[PDB]
């Protein structure tokens, strides 16, 4: 059970930090008009 | 109309009302288990749909 | 046919047994005199039980069919005998024949 | 059996998805 | 994807649709017995 | 392009066949979880404690279910809102006593809806379009927010969430009337109102523009050939069709603007179905439906029935019953 | 059927007199009965302990009798078990308790008679839902 | 327990406890459906705890008509009630007028959280398409997914 | 985002005709059983089950106790033309309720 | 009598799968086009 | 040969009277002066003999015993029933209203 | 040192354990028989249940088996109170009165039938042997139990049936044949006796406090008579403060 | 479980003869010319 615990928590930060660095990754500029919006 | 007509009186069919319409809901549910008629279950398949 | 049962307390009051409407899937078992007047039951609680068929000394007689001439005064049976006149007259099945499973089924005219 | 007849079901319609969706006739514009 | 230069129609004619058929009906005409045993 | 940007752009690409995107990078991974969650406990799952009574309740097709009784059953009233992951289980057999496999499934199932409501959103964006269908997936989502997790709350346990199968959702519904005179609650009245009234303009819609479709094929076609997608031209004269409707009723009870119509068909059910979820999230905290049992006395104070009353007695038949070895004191206060 | 001078005649006390109430009297006995107690003996119950109704048979076996005017606006000032053995004035609403159940503190002599009133009118106009609970609803 | 109940030792209907027994974790709590609350904690209730929960010494002993009179108030003040203000279960008749300032203040805030959000998302996905200048609709003329490879 | 779509409008607006309407027919047609009391009242299976072992239970048995207090507790009122007197010693409860 | 329980799906089955084969096979043949 | 004991017992005379070895405790309230002090005592020293044993309860004032005395032909003595008298059921029983 | 408080322990699962005495407490606790005395507190933590598997007609030898408990740690017995009478021949006597006495419990077997079972000590009875001048860690106690029914009477079964409460037959079933069903639909209310010892590990001679180990045998729930009840073996750990009273 | 012994050949044919005639009619209009 400390074990699954662990990598469960590893694997939820894992998709975390993907999900809040990827929309910070120039989130507004993705899309088909117009892109410099900072 | 068919309902009231195959039980024993107009008495059975809905009383036309607001509070009237839901106890005939719920007689359904006690007298007819109406929620576990497969027929019942694709009327709330297309309503909801 | 199994004949006809008379109900009757231990004070030899005739008493009758509340039909079961189509309407309903269970029944309870419901005993009045003539008048209508509750004077046995199947209870369900039994810890302010004042009808029940031990208190009122409930025994059943049979007329006409296989029982005829016999009486029953031991509660469970009696009781047997009430739960079955809910259904009104009182019949011998043969289950075994087909496995019947004890569910009432519906005719030909109900069918068509 | 039953269990069987369930489970057979459901797993036809899980495929029927994948089928629809990735073997789907594609739409085409005029 | 250009398309697979592999492919090729299938058919099955009546005659052998009646040859297959019948085939199919007298075996079950002979297993069904075993199999209700 | 580095790694990183080159992962992004692939997530975020206009171009995969199902989109991935940020909110996808969640709902990808709790989606498949309560899915295959589910489909094991439905099958497989050995029976649960939902009460907490040590009154094991059997929710899968193996433990004697078929389709229409099975379940995945909720967790148990001795854990109440208490957060039970697998690894707060001495073992997988005490996870499943204590009905383990719901509370996987729901808070990854809530996360993964929430997230694909905010898909929704991220792909509008990518291609250009307006940005509201989302909106309108607030409507069922909020309502299962309201059965999963909301009405858990406020009664204190996952026990009272709805379960997850057929006759199961039945048992919370009537259960919920029993505790809440739900249907006396002008919330879900307005929850019917936007369901049957979502299927009569579904109906209706339907009905009108198909009657007007073009005239493009011939007797031995389906009519459906007569529309080809991305044609520039309405398939349907809706002048025709508001010329029919108009005159079925009257010409100001019908739509002339396509826009108007169509933004009608969005609102009429999402805001019923709001009011349907906010009904239940708000019998969460036991505002209930209203209460007219014995409002009509006479002149002497006798109580004159009406109909509300007869709902009473239904509705006492469910409390009475319900949960029949769960309760050892005279009132139900959750 | 109507509210009469005869449904409003209960006893005064326990030696056969009677006391005619008022339909204001009638009126003032079920707000302040409301008021005061409803929130346990709501439709003649007592939620916190259901064994103890407020039916008139149940009120005449208590001791001393409760099932008359002076035994109701005695128990209101000095309320007992139901064998009389007890005193329960800091458990139960009361006069003499009106320091903890403050809600007492407002009430006169002649609202207690009214709430004596209603108690005994009640079942006299609802019959057996009058202590009966949810059965009879 | 004044009728001469031994409460700890009281077997329930279940085989668990009528009025005590344990969590999960083993504290000794109420029982019946209130297990669910045994994570409550109020004023008159924490002079009965012990270290290890309810302490029925405590219980048996020490149990002040104070503490009788805030349960049985608090009992029948639950926060339970009908729209119309009757308070009590859903089947209780017409006499007491009261629903809880608990549940007008929960529902209330729960309906304008949730509007809230509603509006959250309606705000934001507006502001993203006008800043990207997309929210009067798609340029007939400039149709992004028309310049898009097919999906399939 | 959900791996099919319309494609043809058509289609599409009949779709939207169809199920409602297909629908609303399936009810009208159970309901003609429930004319006759010809219900989906039980799965048979369940009940011999059930019956054997007093350790069975489903959401199904659950459900029918639930309809079993709606029938005692709702008919004396619902039906007075049946005269129903239920003492309350009959009455189906569960524990305190 | 007492047989087997599986006879008849078994039965069912076997005629039927290999006769629906032949019947698909057989229909898309004819709606080939012809010379 | 299977017995439901409590109705059994509803043909005894606990059918009848106050069974001081095994009614519940709420049944006292039916006779002035017995509850809740006298019937308290009662059940705390159960089981009886006889009915008359109940006079030699310790403590008892000269008004209890006359009181005793006043309902002894409202009282019986049976066997005590294992299963009216586990889980604490003769203080609550599980009835309410 | 330490003396926690329920925020310390809340959660932890301490709740559920026995207080121990250290390794150093192992003196003698003199009993004077002209004293009465008490246990203020004894309390029972199971940490193994075993099942006896039940064999098929070979009458082999059927062991105890171990056994996963599913109920999590809502074990114990505790504040278990009672008289410890000095009898005439030097033992000593322990009659329990009260406490929380009983636990339900649920274990699972390999393979996955569970059994429940009411873990309990009820109206024990346990005697040390004779001539008991001290208690020491040679004293122990053997004694009696009563096991009722895990279900008390008014527990309804799943289609309503009940002792006390409920359905007296299969409604379901209407025109069923009633024999077959019988036992399913008659509830009867078991009652049988169960044995312990407590042997006595450490005590403090000082403070009346005795710490050991327990097993304990008894039956398992029988369902209200619908099945045959397995035989359970309980070991575990206990603690005892003994006062004079 | 005692369930209806029919309810598997019931089951298996309400899914194959529809199903069948569906795979029939697809497959014949394929093979139809383009
Ligand atoms: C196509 C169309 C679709 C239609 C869908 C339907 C949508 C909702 C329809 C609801 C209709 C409401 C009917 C009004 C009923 C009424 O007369 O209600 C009367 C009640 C008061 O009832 C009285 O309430 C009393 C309360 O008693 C309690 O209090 C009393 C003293 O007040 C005494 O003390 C008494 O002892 C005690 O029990 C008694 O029960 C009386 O008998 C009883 O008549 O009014 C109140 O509660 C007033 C406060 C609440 C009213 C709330 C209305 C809610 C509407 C929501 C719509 C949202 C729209 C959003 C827009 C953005
Ligand atoms: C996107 C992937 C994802 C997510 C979000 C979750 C989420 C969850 N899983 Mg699942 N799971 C996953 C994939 C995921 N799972 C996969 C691939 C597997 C197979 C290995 C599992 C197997 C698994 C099991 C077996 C169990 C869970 C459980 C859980 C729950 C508890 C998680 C936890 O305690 O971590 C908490 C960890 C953190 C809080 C660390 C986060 C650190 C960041 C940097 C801080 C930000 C925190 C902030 C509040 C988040 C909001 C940010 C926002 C502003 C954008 C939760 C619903 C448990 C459950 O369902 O219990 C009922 C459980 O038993 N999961
Ligand atoms: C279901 C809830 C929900 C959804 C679908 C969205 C969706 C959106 N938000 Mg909002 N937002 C929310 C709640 C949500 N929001 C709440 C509660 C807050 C207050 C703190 C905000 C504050 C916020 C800001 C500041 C911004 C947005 C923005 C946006 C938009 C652009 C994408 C984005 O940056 O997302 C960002 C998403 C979030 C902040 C929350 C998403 C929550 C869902 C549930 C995902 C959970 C993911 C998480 C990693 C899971 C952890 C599991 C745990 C076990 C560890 C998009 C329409 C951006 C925008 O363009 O606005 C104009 C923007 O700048 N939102
Ligand atoms: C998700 C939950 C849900 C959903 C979506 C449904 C949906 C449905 N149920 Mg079900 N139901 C449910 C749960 C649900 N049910 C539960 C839990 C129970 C308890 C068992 C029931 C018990 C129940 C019963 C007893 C019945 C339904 C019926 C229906 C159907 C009603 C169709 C309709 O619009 O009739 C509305 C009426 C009509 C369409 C008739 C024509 C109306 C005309 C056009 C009205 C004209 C009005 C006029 C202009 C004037 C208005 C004046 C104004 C002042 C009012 C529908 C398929 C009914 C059904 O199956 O019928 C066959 C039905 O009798 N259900
Ligand atoms: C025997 C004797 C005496 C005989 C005399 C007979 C005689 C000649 C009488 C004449 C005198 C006379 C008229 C007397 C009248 C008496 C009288 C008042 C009778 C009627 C009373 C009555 C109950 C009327 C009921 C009518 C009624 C309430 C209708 C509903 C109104 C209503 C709310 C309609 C819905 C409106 C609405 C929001 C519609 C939008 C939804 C929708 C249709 C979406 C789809 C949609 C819309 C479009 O718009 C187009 C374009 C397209 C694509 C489309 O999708
Ligand atoms: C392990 C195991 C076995 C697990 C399984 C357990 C389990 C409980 C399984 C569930 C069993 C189950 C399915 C039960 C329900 C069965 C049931 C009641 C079925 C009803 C059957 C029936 C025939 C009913 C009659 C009424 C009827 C016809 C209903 C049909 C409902 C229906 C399919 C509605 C459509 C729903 C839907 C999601 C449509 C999507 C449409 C779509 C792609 C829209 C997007 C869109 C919109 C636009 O506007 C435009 C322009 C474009 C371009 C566009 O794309
Ligand atoms: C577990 C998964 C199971 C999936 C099952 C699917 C199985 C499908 C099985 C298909 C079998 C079909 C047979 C096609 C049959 C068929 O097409 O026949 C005719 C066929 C003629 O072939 P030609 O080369 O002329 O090509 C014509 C083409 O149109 C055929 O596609 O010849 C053969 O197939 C050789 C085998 C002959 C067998 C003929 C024997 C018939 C004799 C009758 C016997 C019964 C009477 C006995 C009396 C005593
Ligand atoms: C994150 C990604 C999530 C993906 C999840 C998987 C979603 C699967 C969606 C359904 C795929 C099957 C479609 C077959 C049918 C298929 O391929 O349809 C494709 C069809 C395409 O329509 P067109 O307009 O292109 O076709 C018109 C002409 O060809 C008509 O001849 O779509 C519709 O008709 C939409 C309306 C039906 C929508 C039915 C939705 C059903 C939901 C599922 C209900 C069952 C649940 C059972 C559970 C056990
Ligand atoms: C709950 C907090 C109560 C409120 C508020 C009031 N009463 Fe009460 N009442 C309560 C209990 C628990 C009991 C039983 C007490 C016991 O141990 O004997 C009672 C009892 C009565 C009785 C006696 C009933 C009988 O003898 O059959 C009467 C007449 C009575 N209560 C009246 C009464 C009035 C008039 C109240 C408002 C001023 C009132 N009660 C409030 C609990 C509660
Ligand atoms: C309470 C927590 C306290 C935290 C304190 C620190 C604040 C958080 C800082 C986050 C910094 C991330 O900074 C961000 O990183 C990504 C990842 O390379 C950058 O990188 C991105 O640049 C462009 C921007 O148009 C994208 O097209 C490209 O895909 C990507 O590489 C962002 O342009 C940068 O702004
Ligand atoms: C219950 C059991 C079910 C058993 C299921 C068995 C399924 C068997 C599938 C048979 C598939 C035949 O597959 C089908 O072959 C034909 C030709 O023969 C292809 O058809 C191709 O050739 C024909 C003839 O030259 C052209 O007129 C046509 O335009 C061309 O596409 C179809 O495009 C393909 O769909
Ligand atoms: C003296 C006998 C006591 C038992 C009384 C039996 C009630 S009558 C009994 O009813 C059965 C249905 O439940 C039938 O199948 C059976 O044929 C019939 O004898
Ligand atoms: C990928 C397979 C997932 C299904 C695993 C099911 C649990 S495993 C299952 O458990 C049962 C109950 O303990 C046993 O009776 C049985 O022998 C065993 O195979
Ligand atoms: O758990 Mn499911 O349901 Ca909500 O109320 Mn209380 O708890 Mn139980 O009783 Mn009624
Ligand atoms: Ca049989
Ligand atoms: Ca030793
Ligand atoms: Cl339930
Ligand atoms: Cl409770
Ligand atoms: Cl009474």
């Amino acid at each position: 059970m400390e074990t699954l615990k662990i990598t469960v928590y590893i694997v939820v930060t894992f998709f975390v930090l993907l999900f809040v660095f990827g929309f910070l990754s120039g989130d507004p500029a993705r899309n088909p008009k117009r892109k410099d919006l900072e | 109309l068919i309902y009231p007509l195959g039980q024993s009186s107009w008495f059975f069919a809905p009383s036309f009302g607001v509070a009237a319409i839901f106890r005939f809901l719920l007689f359904f549910q006690g007298f007819h288990n109406w929620t576990l008629n497969p027929f019942h279950m694709m009327g709330v398949a297309g309503v909801l749909g | 046919w199994k004949g006809h049962a008379v109900f009757r307390n231990k004070e030899g009051e005739e008493l009758f047994v509340r039909r079961m409407p189509a309407f309903f899937e269970s029944f309870p078992v419901i005993l009045t005199d003539k008048n209508g007047v509750v004077k046995a039951d199947i209870p369900f609680r039994r810890a302010e039980s004042k009808y029940s068929f031990e208190q009122q000394g409930v025994t059943v007689s049979f007329y006409g069919g296989e029982l005829n001439g016999q009486t029953f005064t031991d509660p469970p049976t009696v009781k047997s005998y009430a739960r079955k006149a809910i259904f009104g007259e009182i019949f011998e099945f043969d289950t075994e024949t087909l496995n019947s499973d004890g569910i009432f089924r519906t005719s030909p005219r109900g069918w068509f | 059996m039953e269990t069987i007849t369930y489970v057979f079901i459901f797993a036809c319609i899980i495929a029927l998805f994948f089928f629809a969706i990735f073997f789907r006739e594609p739409p085409r514009i005029t | 994807m250009e398309p697979n230069p592999n492919r090729q129609p299938v058919e099955l004619n009546r005659t052998s649709l009646y040859l297959g058929l019948l085939l199919i009906l007298v075996l079950a005409l002979l297993f069904s017995s075993y199999f209700f045993n | 392009a580095n790694l990183w940007e080159r992962f992004c752009n692939w997530v975020t690409s206009t171009d995969n066949r199902l989109y991935v995107g940020w909110f996808g990078v969640i709902m990808i991974p709790t989606l498949l979880a309560a899915t295959i969650c589910f489909v094991i406990a439905f099958i497989a799952a050995p029976p649960v404690d939902i009460d907490g009574i040590r009154e094991p309740v059997s929710g899968s097709l193996l433990y004697g279910n078929n389709i229409i009784t099975g379940a995945v059953v909720p967790s148990s009233n001795a854990i109440g809102l208490h957060f039970y992951p697998i690894w707060e289980a001495a073992s997988l057999d005490e996870w499943l006593y204590n009905g383990g496999p719901y509370q996987l499934i729901i808070f990854h199932f809530l996360l993964g809806a929430s997230c694909y409501m905010g898909r929704q959103w991220e792909l509008s964006y990518r291609l250009g379009m307006r940005p509201w269908i989302c909106v309108a997936y607030s409507a069922p989502l909020a309502s299962a927010f309201a059965v999963f997790l909301i009405y858990p709350i406020g009664q204190g346990s996952f026990s009272d969430g709805m379960p997850l199968g057929i006759s199961g959702t039945f048992n919370f519904m009537i259960v919920f009337q029993a505790e809440h005179n739900i249907l006396m609650h002008p919330f879900h009245q307005l929850g019917v109102a936007g369901v049957f009234g979502g299927a009569l303009f579904c109906a209706m819609h339907g009905s009108l523009v198909t009657s007007s479709l073009i005239r493009e094929t011939t007797e031995t076609e389906s009519a459906n050939y007569g529309y080809k997608f991305g044609q520039e031209e309405e398939t349907y004269n809706i002048v025709a069709a508001h010329g029919y409707f108009g005159r079925l009723i009257f010409q100001y009870a019908s739509f002339n603007n396509s826009r108007s119509l169509h933004f009608f068909l969005a609102a009429w059910p999402v805001v019923g179905v709001w009011f349907a979820a906010l009904g239940i999230s708000t019998m969460a905290f036991n505002l209930n439906g209203f209460n007219f049992n014995h409002s009509v006395i006479d002149a002497k104070g006798n109580v004159i029935n009406t109909w509300a009353d007869i709902i009473n007695r239904a509705n006492l038949g469910m409390e009475v019953m319900h949960e029949r070895n769960a309760h050892n004191f005279p009132l139900d206060l959750a | 059927a109507e509210l009469t001078p005869e449904v409003l005649t209960v006893p005064l006390n326990s030696e056969g007199k009677t006391i005619t109430l008022t339909e204001k009297q009638y009126l003032e006995g079920k707000r302040l009965f409301q008021y005061a107690c409803a929130s346990c003996h709501v439709g003649g119950i007592t939620k916190t302990n259901p064994s103890l109704d407020l039916r008139t048979e149940t009120l005449a076996l208590a001791t001393p009798p409760r099932d008359n005017i002076e035994g109701l606006v005695d128990y209101m000032k000095n309320p007992t078990t139901y064998d009389g053995e007890q005193e329960i004035a800091e458990v139960h609403p009361s006069l003499r308790s009106a320091d903890i159940f403050p809600k007492m503190r407002n009430l006169t002599e002649k609202d207690l008679v009214a709430i004596a009133g209603h108690i005994l009118v009640e079942p006299k106009i609802l019959g057996d839902k009058w202590g009966g609970g949810k059965v009879y609803y | 327990q004044k009728l001469g109940a031994n409460v700890g030792s009281a077997q329930g209907p279940t085989g668990l406890g009528k009025y005590l027994m344990r969590s999960p974790t083993g504290e000794i709590i109420f029982g019946g459906e209130t297990m669910r609350f045994w994570d409550f904690r109020g004023p008159w209730l924490e002079p009965l705890r012990g270290p290890n929960g309810l302490d029925l010494n405590k219980i048996k002993n020490d149990i002040q008509p104070w503490q009788e009179r805030r349960a049985a108030e608090y009992m029948t003040h639950a926060p339970l009630g009908s729209l119309n203000s009757v308070g009590g279960v859903a089947t209780e008749i017409n006499s007491v007028n009261f629903v809880s300032p608990r549940s007008w203040l929960a529902t209330s805030h729960f309906v304008l959280a949730f509007f809230f959000l509603v509006g959250h998302l309606w705000h934001a996905g507006r502001a993203r398409a006008a800043a990207a200048g997309f929210e009067k609709g798609i340029d007939r003329e400039s149709e992004p997914v028309l310049s898009m490879p097919s999906l399939d | 985002i959900f791996g099919i779509a319309f494609s043809n409008k058509r289609w599409l607006h009949f779709f939207m005709l169809f199920v409602p309407v297909t629908g609303l027919w399936m009810s009208a047609i159970g309901v003609v059983g429930l004319a006759l009391n010809l219900r989906s009242y039980d799965f048979i299976s369940q009940e011999i089950r059930a019956a054997e072992d007093p350790e069975f239970e489903t959401f199904y048995t659950k459900n029918l106790l639930l309809n079993e207090g709606i029938r005692a507790w709702m008919a004396p009122q619902d039906q007075p033309h049946e005269n129903f007197v239920f003492p309350e010693e009959v009455l189906p409860r569960g524990n305190a309720l | 009598m007492e047989v087997n329980q599986l006879g008849l799906i078994a039965t069912a089955l076997f005629v039927l799968v290999p006769s629906v084969f032949l019947i698909i096979l057989y229909v898309q043949t004819e709606s080939q086009q012809k010379s | 040969e299977l017995v439901n004991v409590v109705d059994e017992k509803l043909g005894t005379a606990y059918g009848e009277k106050i069974d001081l070895n095994n009614t519940n405790i709420a049944a006292f309230i039916q006779y002035r002066g017995l509850y809740p002090t006298l019937a308290k005592l009662i059940v705390k020293n159960a089981p009886y003999e006889s009915v008359e044993d109940v006079l030699n309860i310790p403590g008892l004032t000269e008004r209890q015993k006359q009181i005793l005395r006043e309902n002894l032909e409202h009282f019986t003595v049976t066997e005590v029933e294992t299963a009216l008298v586990e889980g604490g059921d003769r203080y609550n029983n599980g009835l309410y209203k | 040192a330490a003396t926690l408080t329920y925020d310390d322990i809340v959660g932890t699962g301490l709740a559920n354990k026995c207080p121990t005495l250290d390794d150093t407490a192992r003196g003698a606790y003199p009993i004077d028989s002209s004293q009465t005395y008490r246990i203020a507190r004894l309390c029972l933590q199971p940490t193994t249940f075993l099942v006896k598997e039940e064999p098929k007609n070979k009458r082999q030898e059927a062991e105890f088996v171990p056994t996963k408990l599913v109920t999590r740690e809502t074990t114990s017995l505790d504040q278990i109170q009672g008289e410890l009478k000095v009898n005439s021949d030097g033992s000593l006597t322990f009659v329990e009165e009260d406490g929380i006495d009983f636990q339900p419990v649920t274990v699972q077997m390999a393979g996955g039938e569970r059994i429940p079972l009411l873990f309990t000590v009820k109206n024990l009875v346990a005697s040390t042997q004779p001539n008991v001048t001290s208690i020491t860690t040679s004293t122990d106690f053997k004694g009696e139990f009563n096991v009722p029914s895990y279900r008390t009477a008014n527990f309804l079964d799943p289609k309503g049936r009940g002792l006390a409460s409920g359905y007296d037959s299969a409604i379901a079933l209407p025109q069923a044949k009633e024999e077959e069903l019988a036992r399913a639909n008659v509830k009867r209310f078991s009652l049988t006796k169960g044995q312990i010892s407590l042997n006595v590990a450490k005590v403090d001679g000082r403070t009346g406090e005795i710490a050991g180990t327990f097993e304990s045998e008894q039956l398992s729930d029988d369902d209200m008579g619908a099945h045959e009840p397995h035989e359970v073996k309980i070991q575990g750990v206990f603690y005892a403060s003994i006062e004079p009273a």
